[PDB]
């Protein structure tokens, strides 16, 4: 009537990805990580933009959404700051936003990359990811447009917005020869094999496995610059294991009260 | 005493510079229009290539060398379905034959 | 005091016009003018 | 003539030298009914057994 | 309710021949939609669709 | 119009790729080349900058002044 | 001398040419 | 790619042959989770890249 | 805005995709549609049976 | 690709078929079906076949 | 703007709830002192774009956001017609996230 | 009213930090229209500070 | 412009219950905890690892429409086990593994990195 006991095994880990295999776990549990990978993991991202001259041939908005996909490191930060509608503050805290600042004229003949070297932070540790490859274009002046706005990034996750979304892609996979026969296939020889696949290149899919379970859930976590790929999982671990507290939090003062 | 090529009077002038040389059957007017039109093409052609100096004149150069390499990826492509010629029997395509 | 400040066409020369007056721009001559940003508050949501 | 077209805008070449050359032609439609009009060029002005063997006109 | 009739003088389509009463040139579609119709059978499939 | 920062399926940075891009296949790669030289894998990201149509160009060339 | 199932690179050069010359509201 | 109408050189098993170069299913189906409960779906769903258009009646 | 090059349709404020072909008239554009009819000067043999007559030669 | 073999076989048989139709009408042995005139009796073998 | 008749006359100027005497429910401030909103100000459905008056004290003939509409001002031109008046151009710009309901084909 | 027609910022709860002009106010709460949405919500006015947009020196 | 504020999927409002507990009448031991600001996230692991209890009769969690954001789980256990603690010692093992897989991937990587 218990816990299971999941075993993990990282095969790869560079800085933009991590690979590795869950075992002995549950289809449910392995799934959950994957959702709260994508969903709800906090990281920083601009969320609030007052523009003062906007010049360039692009919007008043466009450049504010363009610059709220702009991703901003967040690495240590972003489990210190609260959520702005937390802070008991009025306008902005350097306790639940970081500021950021941007000023360009074009003067010079040739047309101005504003990238986002040009978005300058109060706080040195959230930055945009130009750390140590190019740099995001917000926009395109020509000779005498300009854009000054001054901007403010607050914590926040996926679910909200995906601007704060801190992943490229997730790839979860789970038993790659069919042997759960979870997928059928109408000519299993047509299929290519996965990557993961014990399989020699003779058999198609392996011979049906009745009583049994998936395990070894394979994952691929890709970051998009702004946590490091092995502290989205574990954010995602501490995330996951929040929400079920405070939801037996509530619970037992539902069962008390009753 | 302010000029008239400074700075969006350019196109205009240069319209106006035209109807001035075309107005006058007197060859002096016209021949000093059209001294007067080729010194203002020259800056005007100058002041723009300055101005797309960078990062459109870097996009000319890709895609008059895209346009290029699909002539030539192109012709690549037709030597080598004439190459192919050995047999050609699969089935999902079909065609008139009358009388 | 404010003279509600035009920009010109094909100059870009801001022209002060008050009421009553030809729309016209301060020099070279222009009749479509427009007008300058706010001065309110913009703020956006980068959303 | 696909060479020359090929470089055009190079030199000067272009679709009415085609066209003063006597090479394509403005067919139209009280006209086209007495054209026997070839849809593609190889295919149909090869050689079977005969379908017409008299084209006169080619589709582009 | 008829076959595709013969609009141009005695021919359904300049291509095909005075007084061609085969299947091809008055209308008998006979590809698929996987393989595409021909140039002609294209035509004729439109005027019967109008 | 401009390049969107990111790809819209996949979630993966492409803000910073047309200009290497462009610059890749101005030296000789093929286009194919070009975008895994970036390390564009999934075909989400690719079509990216394949099918982008960079009209920011040519609205700069109604030039507000000069 | 003849150009043959190269031909499709063919039929658009010309293609391309007409509409060079000719845009596509010269009618009007 | 290109798909010109009348053109005889492309047909679906020259472009089955060419997508399963890639590794991919030569019919474009593919194998896709549920995104719910992470189970996979029995059938393979046909998924690929097809150029939509948004059209000026909005709500 | 005719053989006027690339650049000074730009420098107009125009965009040199414009095709053409328009009327401005107070302001809006108005194009002019091509309307068909019977071509003239020609000899056209009908035959009308809702009426008196067997045959009919319009010209 | 058996299938479309047995499609491809009944279509050019088909297509045979229409021609010795048009055979037997273009040398005057179609005789007319009674109630038809010629070119409905011709047309009628031809879409049926 | 216009002349009406000998008594009647059209011009942009903010209507007051002093002199005006038709007039709206609505926020004049927003337009300034010329009688013309300016761009970068976010209007929303029956906020007033041009404060217009018609002299009789004066009527409000003054020009409204459709209802339900809601952008932001985008720009403002002013300019005269060929019969010499002055005669503007408004345009509202209204950003629009594919929401449900929305045809796509 | 008082406030009805400033320029207000949201300075609690689920709007913290939301610019929008006030349409309408009551003694309790009021209705904002925000400024990058496209939507008029009612807040509390309790929950609301003023802004204001001003110019000094006139001169 | 009808269209909701996408806070509204994860805040709870004022008044709202995070969780709400409901005794079913139509079988014995049964009961519907109602979890606001919930979905296929949390409801899903803890109906899995509910199926795992051997006094749980049934188990089972649904949203009731997707446009609003919250699910209903029903439990129904044998008569010597309420279904409160079954959703509890759900959670607590729960908690337990996840918390477990956290440690583990916690080594896992201090060993990849230089190891
Ligand atoms: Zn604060
Ligand atoms: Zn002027
Ligand atoms: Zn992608």
């Amino acid at each position: 009537p218990y816990a299971n006991q999941p075993t993990v095994r990282i095969t790869e880990l560079t800085d933009e990805n991590v690979k590795f295999i869950i075992e002995n776990t549950d289809l449910a549990v392995a799934n959950s990580i994957r959702r709260v990978f994508i969903a709800e993991v906090p990281i920083i991202a601009i969320d609030w933009v007052q523009i003062d001259a906007n010049s360039s041939v692009l919007h008043d908005e466009f450049i504010a959404h363009r610059l709220g996909l702009i991703p901003l490191t967040s690495d240590d930060i972003v489990d210190k700051l609260q959520y702005s509608r937390d802070c008991t503050c009025e306008e902005f805290c350097p306790e639940c936003s970081v500021e950021f600042t941007l000023d360009v004229r074009c003067n010079e003949d040739q047309t101005r990359h504003v990238t986002s070297r040009d978005l300058i932070s109060n706080s040195p540790r959230v930055i945009p990811v130009t750390s140590r490859q190019d740099d995001i274009l917000i926009v395109k002046l020509r000779k005498g447009q300009e854009l000054r706005l001054r901007a403010y990034a607050k914590k926040g996750f996926g679910k909200e917005h995906a601007k704060w979304n801190p992943t490229a892609g997730v790839a979860f996979e789970y038993d790659p020869d069919n042997a759960l026969r979870h997928t059928v296939y109408p000519k299993p020889e047509e299929w290519p094999k996965s990557e993961y696949s014990e399989l020699d290149e003779d058999e198609s899919q392996a011979p049906y496995d009745p009583n049994g379970k998936p395990e070894r859930f394979y994952y691929n976590v890709e970051s998009c610059g702004s946590l490091r790929p092995e502290t989205i999982v574990l954010s995602a671990l501490s995330g996951l294991k929040k929400k079920l507290s405070d939801l037996q939090t509530q619970l037992s003062h539902e069962i008390q009260s009753d | 005493f302010r000029k008239a090529p400074p700075n969006y009077a350019m196109k205009k002038t240069q319209l106006l510079k035209e109807k001035a040389m075309a107005e006058d059957l007197g060859d002096q007017d016209k021949a000093k229009q059209i001294q007067d039109q080729l010194n203002e093409l020259e800056e005007r052609a100058e002041a723009l290539d300055r101005q797309r100096t960078k990062n459109i004149s870097a996009i000319s150069y890709i895609n008059q060398r895209n346009r290029e390499w699909n002539i030539v990826e192109s012709e690549k492509a037709l030597v080598a379905e004439s190459h192919n010629m050995k047999n050609q029997q699969m089935d999902p395509f079909t065609r008139r034959q009358c009388k | 005091q404010q003279p509600m400040i035009y920009i010109c066409g094909e100059c870009h020369t801001e022209n002060e016009i008050k009421s009553r007056d030809p729309i016209r721009c301060r020099e070279c001559g222009y009749r479509i003018m427009y007008k300058k940003r706010t001065k309110r508050l913009v703020v956006f949501d980068a959303r | 003539h696909i060479d020359q077209l090929k470089e055009r805008e190079y030199n000067n070449y272009s679709w009415q030298d085609l066209v003063a050359s006597g090479v394509v032609e403005y067919i139209d439609t009280l006209e086209e009914e007495t054209v026997m009009l070839a849809m593609t060029p190889d295919d149909l002005q090869e050689k079977e057994v005969a379908y017409c063997s008299t084209y006169t006109h080619c589709e582009i | 309710g008829k076959r595709i009739p013969f609009g141009f003088k005695h021919r359904t389509l300049p291509h095909f021949i005075k007084d061609d009463y085969g299947p091809e040139s008055r209308g008998f579609v006979e590809n698929s939609y996987l393989a595409g119709l021909t140039p002609t059978e294209f035509f004729f499939h439109a005027m019967g669709g109008r | 119009m401009i390049i969107p920062v990111r790809c819209f399926t996949c979630g993966k940075i492409v803000g910073n790729k047309w200009e290497a891009y462009l610059g890749l296949l101005q030296a000789e790669y093929t286009e194919g080349d070009a975008l895994d030289a970036l390390g564009l894998k999934r075909y989400c990201c690719r079509r990216m900058l394949l099918a982008h149509v960079d009209l920011i160009e040519k609205l700069l060339n109604y030039a507000p002044l000069e | 001398e003849i150009t043959p199932d190269l031909w499709q690179e063919a039929c658009w050069i010309v293609i391309s040419s007409y509409f060079d010359e000719k845009g596509l509201v010269r009618q009007q | 790619g290109d798909a010109t109408p009348f053109n005889d050189a492309v047909n679906v098993q020259k472009i089955s042959n060419l997508l399963s170069d890639y590794g991919y299913h030569l019919r474009g189906n593919e194998v896709l989770y549920n995104g719910f409960t992470g189970r996979k779906i029995t059938s393979q769903i046909f998924i690929g890249p097809t150029y939509y258009q948004r059209l000026k009646h909005m709500v | 805005l005719n053989g006027l090059t690339d650049r000074d349709l730009c420098e107009l404020n125009e965009c040199p995709l414009d095709p053409g072909g328009y009327f401005i008239i107070n302001g809006s554009e108005k194009v002019l549609i091509a309307q068909e009819k019977m071509a003239t000067n020609t000899v056209y043999v009908f035959a009308k049976k809702d009426s008196k007559y067997a045959y009919t030669g319009e010209c | 690709s058996k299938t479309y073999q047995d499609i491809q076989n009944t279509i050019k048989k088909a297509k045979q078929d229409v021609i010795e139709v048009i055979e037997k009408a273009h040398n005057n042995e179609l005789e007319p079906t009674p109630g038809n005139t010629l070119r409905q009796t011709f047309e009628n073998q031809v879409n049926r076949i | 703007e216009s002349k009406k008749g000998f008594d009647q006359e059209e011009v942009f100027e903010k209507p007051t709830r002093e002199t005006c005497q038709g007039m709206r429910h609505a926020i004049y401030d927003k337009l300034d002192d010329d009688g013309l909103i300016a761009p970068g100000v976010r209007v929303s459905g029956d906020d007033v774009i041009i404060g217009k008056t018609v002299t009789l004290t004066k009527r409000d003939c003054s020009t409204f956001l459709r209802t339900s509409e809601t952008g932001i001002v985008d720009q403002v031109m002013v300019t005269l017609n060929q019969e010499g008046y002055k005669f503007c151009k408004i345009r509202v710009r209204s950003v629009r996230i594919p929401q449900i309901g929305d045809k796509f084909a | 009213n008082e406030l009805i027609g400033q320029t207000v910022r949201i300075s609690q709860g689920p709007y913290k930090g939301y610019i929008g002009v006030v349409k309408d106010a009551t003694e309790s709460t009021a209705r904002v229209e925000l400024h990058s949405t496209c939507q008029t919500i009612s807040v509390d006015r309790q929950r609301l500070t003023t802004v204001g947009s001003r110019r000094p020196g006139g001169m | 412009m009808n269209a909701p504020p996408a806070f509204e999927s994860f805040l709870l409002f004022e008044g709202e219950k995070k969780i709400t507990i409901n005794k079913d009448t139509k079988v014995p031991n049964a009961c519907l905890f109602t979890i606001n600001k919930e979905d296929h996230t949390l409801g899903n692991i803890i109906k899995s690892q509910l199926l795992k209890d051997p006094q749980v009769l049934f188990a089972g969690y649904k949203v009731p429409h997707p446009l609003e954001h919250k699910i209903i789980i029903r439990v129904q256990t044998t008569p010597d086990y309420s279904p409160q603690e079954a959703f509890t010692n759900a959670i607590t093992d729960l908690i337990s593994e996840l918390s477990l897989l956290e440690e583990r991937f916690r080594v896992a990587i201090k060993d990849k990195q230089e190891g």
